[PDB]
């Protein structure tokens, strides 16, 4: 299940290729990187903290979770 | 002067070299050169053919390595072949004999090289079962060529190269094979039956099985041969089924039985 | 060892062309070239060959050119066009070996560990098998005879790849005799088989003449294999064999009876219809 470039007539593999998922799938990823600050959200501070501790903290550290032994959400 | 109906004699060695290289190249087109003599304005002789390395550029002028060609020519001159090169052949597997747009220009360069160099197209996958699809082409510069003889229309062109230009941009030249008596029955040794093969007694169990099957088929043929003769009344006067099928069956059965009996007998009396 | 070598049309046509090429101007008893082939199991398949600059002295039988660098770079270029074919064996056209040939084979062994030599007698156009194959052997002979650097026969035959097969058939087409040849070709093949058997038996006669008279050394080998051959004859006229032979011959006879009788019946059926048709035409004409 690998992507390889072969000879157009003799079909001999003469290149390996990076796996291509789909054009749409490549469209889904974010490249513009929007700029809305957390301070721009008002009143939702508790929910913001919930989402941050659920998502960002597993990204940044992974040590405070493993030191406990928890599976991050 | 202006060319004519002309002819091109290619030798047995050349033809086999071309066919072998083409069957090696399929499905990728391959090309090489033939050595020969411009013997006269009315025929061109080619003897021996050497293939040349298959570059990724495909069949083109760039595919002709000058170093390989030059040193191959030098070493053939040393080995005893001083034959100066006219003619290039290439393979078109899966489609008929015709000069593609690339081929037109390659032959234009080749003609500019000597003058009367001849292009050769071989289809190695259609040249099979005893038929060889070989053909040879030359480019035109009103009147395509001089028809001063009848040996120009002893052959017939083909529609494939007709649209691809068998008379339009290039013209096909009749192809002849200059085999000699020495190559004759030198090649024949390949299918030549050996004397032990001649005195071989086949296989008695298999021969009995063969007779068993053929006589039963004879019975089933005669069954409807009876009906055919019983409808002799000549309603709506009409070669399928009984008569000639019975003929071929009796012929093959009789010859097989006769030859087996004769071989068995000869072996019995001669071998002790 | 090597049990078989199969030789394709291309090499034999190439060596014929080489012989005509050299004998055209430089007529010489032989020409020498190099074969290319591949190995399946322990059988060898040879389809490629090129001429190499060669020279032999007339009688010194030790003086010889075979071109090293020419052989090497010609092989390199033939590998460039087709890399499957590697150097196996060398060919020459002389109908006879020479005391000088084993040196040629030893040189060729530098390029192939078990290089095999092939004699292709182009001039002969005779009974059969225009190719002879020989390997190099060096062994103690196991019987007290002095050991020697020797050539040993290996059986050879002609086989064709499909492209070479259509190529050869197309050229043979005009002189080609049919493969089936119901009666004529089969009877001629049996007569030719008797001819070949007689020729081989006469050759064995001449060998035994030379051995008994002493001008040829006793090989001990083969001659005892020849004695095994002589004890292998079946000795027909043993009674149960006679009974079986009569039974099978009678089966062939009844089968050919049926075929001949049906042939007579169909012949009569054509005859009667032809008579009816021509008589109908005659009656209508009036
Ligand atoms: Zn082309």
């Amino acid at each position: 299940g690998d992507l390889v470039g072969v000879n157009k007539d003799s079909y001999l593999i003469l290149e390996t290729l990076p796996t291509e998922y789909d054009s749409r799938v490549k469209a889904m990823e974010v490249d513009e990187r929007p700029t809305e600050q957390y301070s721009d959200i008002g009143g939702l501070d508790k929910q913001i903290q919930e989402l941050v501790e659920a998502i960002v903290l597993p990204m940044n550290h992974k040590e405070k979770f493993e030191n406990l032994g928890i599976q991050p959400p | 002067a202006v060319d004519t109906a002309e002819q091109v004699y290619i030798s047995s060695l050349a033809l086999l070299k071309m066919l072998k290289h083409g069957r090696a190249g399929v499905p990728m087109e391959v090309m090489g050169l033939m050595l020969g003599e411009f013997v006269d304005d009315y025929t061109v002789r080619v003897i021996d053919v050497f293939a040349m390395p298959q570059s990724g550029t495909g069949v083109s002028v760039e595919a002709v390595d000058p170093v390989f060609q030059a040193k191959m020519l030098d070493m053939l001159k040393q080995t005893g072949r001083p034959e100066m090169v006219v003619g290039w052949y290439h393979s078109h597997p899966g489609f008929g004999c015709w000069l593609s747009g690339v081929d037109i220009n390659t032959q234009q360069s080749f003609e500019a090289l000597s003058e009367r160099a001849v292009a050769v197209v071989v289809d190695p996958i259609q040249s099979v079962k005893g038929k060889v699809v070989i053909d040879a082409f030359r480019l035109i510069n009103h009147e395509p060529r001089q028809t001063t003889s009848n040996l120009g229309h002893l052959n017939k062109p083909s529609i494939q190269a007709l649209i691809h230009g068998l008379n339009r941009h290039y013209y096909s030249i009749t192809i002849n094979y200059r085999k000699n008596e020495l190559e004759q029955k030198m090649l024949l040794n390949l299918h030549k039956k050996s004397w032990m093969e001649g005195l071989t007694l086949q296989d008695y169990s298999e021969h009995c099985k063969h007779n068993e099957s053929v006589v039963k088929e004879m019975l089933e043929l005669a069954k409807n041969y009876n009906k055919a003769v019983e409808e002799e009344d000549k309603m709506t006067p009409e070669k399928q089924d009984p008569k000639r099928h019975l003929e071929e069956h009796v012929d093959v059965l009789m010859t097989s039985n006769i030859v087996q009996c004769l071989a068995a007998m000869l072996d019995t009396v001669v071998f002790k | 060892a090597v049990q078989k070598v199969v030789v394709h049309p291309l090499v034999l046509l190439s060596v014929v062309d080489h012989f005509n090429r050299i004998g055209k101007v430089g007529n010489q008893k032989r020409v020498v070239g190099v074969l290319l082939g591949s190995w399946q199991k322990k059988v060898l398949d040879v389809s490629n060959s090129f001429a190499v600059p060669f020279d032999e002295d007339d009688k010194d039988d030790s003086v010889w050119f075979l071109d090293h660098d020419y052989l090497e770079n010609m092989y390199g270029m033939f590998k460039k066009v087709n890399a499957r074919e590697r150097i196996v064996g060398w060919y020459h056209t002389g109908p006879k070996l020479h005391k000088n040939d084993i040196a040629i084979n030893e040189l060729m062994k530098r390029y192939c560990p078990n290089s095999v030599l092939v004699i292709i007698d182009v001039k002969p156009k005779d009974l059969g098998l225009p190719t002879e194959a020989y390997i190099s052997v060096e062994e103690v002979h196991d019987d007290g005879t002095p050991t020697s650097k020797t050539f040993e026969h290996v059986t050879s035959e002609i086989g064709a790849e499909e492209a070479e097969e259509v190529g050869v058939e197309h050229l043979l087409r005009d002189i080609k005799d049919t493969t089936v040849g119901t009666l004529s070709q089969r009877i001629t093949n049996q007569v030719h088989g008797l001819k070949g058997l007689n020729s081989k038996l006469l050759d064995i006669r001449s060998y035994l003449e030379k051995v008994a008279t002493g001008k040829l050394p006793i090989n001990h080998q083969i001659i005892y294999q020849l004695q095994d051959v002589f004890n292998l004859l079946p000795d027909v006229s043993l009674q149960e064999f006679v009974k079986a032979f009569y039974l099978k011959t009678n089966d062939q006879m009844v089968v050919v009876y049926l075929a001949s009788l049906i042939r007579s019946v169909v012949a009569l059926h054509n005859l009667i219809n032809n008579k009816i048709a021509n008589r109908d035409a005659e009656k209508k004409e009036g």
